[PDB]
């Protein structure tokens, strides 16, 4: 079984940026490799074959090359579009093997979240469990800190996140952190405060809201 | 126009049978190969098997060889991955692909895929709760409410919002895991301030393996 050696696992550039992924054959394959794209949801959609050769409707920036055993899929122009992941193929001996995948993000300006925060639904309450959402909107960089505080007691193991796929309009992101707790212990509490840290906020913002109120 | 379709995933018990189905138009699968790739969830992809239709000669991946059967029907352009012994490290996304054939061994049209997802856990709908936007929403700004979709099996849902008339400013994110093991989403939006109040907010959650089909109104908290 020959391996394909894929780096790197993901990288960030700006729109009109260079981009190369590089994959190493673990022998000799000749030039019996392609190039795959795969956005969300997805089909695998193929971009280069024989190495180099550009497939069928494939836009020209992107190019593969071949020297030895390296294989490289350029990238001359990076576009919002091509936000995906990208895999190698050797197709020289059975079975076929992939590369691991590079995970291809669009590096664009800094944006502060819009932070929101939701308190449980009564109707929620009547089955026994609370949610508590905190909802951060239309952000870049990904990278966010969110932390729970609960009558100003920062929780722990209780909170799972979510985040969206980079928005094809804009290049930013959008998360959700939810806070469960059981129906009595959300009715023993008063504040619920959710706290949000990011590059393009000059200092954390907390939105929080009163049980009852 | 190539076209491949796959058909026949689901949920289905760990040790049970599956047979997946991939039509092939626009071409004869006695021309090429035909394979079985799959995509585990959040992970990459992986060859499953291949077959020669006009031989019926047949290749495996390691995993899967004893357990899963290939096969085609050239008179029905149709090929078949007969899956046994099922267990969850098979639960995938099923692709079916072709080889180029005539020197051509890329991989060059694929069917969008089947999932398969391969577990104990019976089905369960979602219950649906609002979101509702806060009443300290900035006069004349923007506010954001939306529906949480809690405690269904198997994936996936669809999400929409006032029967798809709502969609700039949506975002339905992508399901989590809960400790229990069933999964829970959120949709929000975000909408003028002043529309709250008069404005209607649905959502329309649709969970087709379990049947279930709820609209959700979604307005501020009297
Ligand atoms: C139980 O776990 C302790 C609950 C603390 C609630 C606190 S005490 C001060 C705040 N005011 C209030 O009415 N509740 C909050």
């Amino acid at each position: 079984d020959i391996q394909m050696t894929q780096s790197p696992s993901s990288l960030s550039a700006s729109v009109g940026d260079r981009v190369t992924i590089t994959c190493r054959a673990s022998q000799d394959v000749n030039t019996a490799v392609a190039w795959y794209q795969q956005k969300p949801g997805k089909a695998p959609k193929l971009l280069i074959y024989s190495a180099s050769f550009l497939y069928s409707g494939v836009p020209s920036r992107f190019s593969g090359s071949r020297s030895g055993t390296d294989f490289t899929l350029t990238i001359s122009s990076l576009q919002p579009e091509d936000f995906a992941t990208y895999y190698c193929q050797q197709h020289y001996t059975t079975p076929p093997t992939f590369g691991q995948g590079t995970k291809v993000e669009i590096k664009r300006t800094v944006a502060a979240p819009s932070v929101f925060i939701f308190p449980p639904s009564d109707e929620q309450l009547k089955s026994g469990t609370a949610s508590v959402v905190c909802l951060l909107n239309n952000f870049y960089p990904r990278e966010a800190k969110v932390q729970w505080k609960v009558d100003n007691a920062l929780q722990s193991g209780n909170s799972q996140e979510s985040v969206t796929e980079q928005d094809s309009k804009d290049s930013t992101y959008s998360l959700s952190s939810t806070l469960t707790l059981s129906k009595a212990a959300y009715e023993k509490h008063k504040v619920y405060a959710c706290e949000v840290t990011h590059q393009g906020l000059s200092s954390p913002v907390t939105k929080s809201f009163n049980r009852g109120e | 126009e190539v076209q491949l379709v796959e058909s026949g995933g689901g949920l289905v018990q760990p040790g049970g049978s599956l047979r997946l189905s991939c039509a092939a138009s626009g071409f004869n699968i006695k021309d090429t190969y035909i394979h079985w790739v799959r995509q585990a969830p959040g992970k990459g992809l992986e060859w499953v098997a291949r077959i020669y239709p006009t031989n019926g000669y047949t290749r495996y991946a390691d995993s899967v060889k004893g357990r899963f059967t290939i096969s085609a029907d050239t008179s029905k352009n149709t090929a078949y991955l007969q899956m046994n012994s099922l267990r969850a490290e098979d639960t995938a996304v099923y692709y079916c692909s072709r080889w180029g054939g005539d020197g051509f061994y890329a991989m060059d049209y694929w069917g969008q895929g089947t999932l398969v997802t391969v577990s104990s856990a019976s089905t369960k709908g979602p219950s649906v709760f609002p979101l509702a936007p806060s009443s300290k929403s900035t006069s004349g700004g923007t506010a954001a409410l939306g529906c949480l979709v809690k405690d269904y099996f198997p994936e996936p849902v669809t999400v929409s919002w006032n029967s798809g008339a709502l969609t700039s400013g949506v975002h339905t994110f992508p399901a989590v895991l809960q400790s229990s093991g069933l999964y829970s989403l959120s949709s929000v939006v975000t909408v003028p301030s002043s529309s709250l109040g008069t404005q209607t907010y649905i959502c329309n959650v649709n969970h087709k393996p379990s049947n279930t089909k709820v609209d959700k109104k979604v307005e501020p908290k009297s």
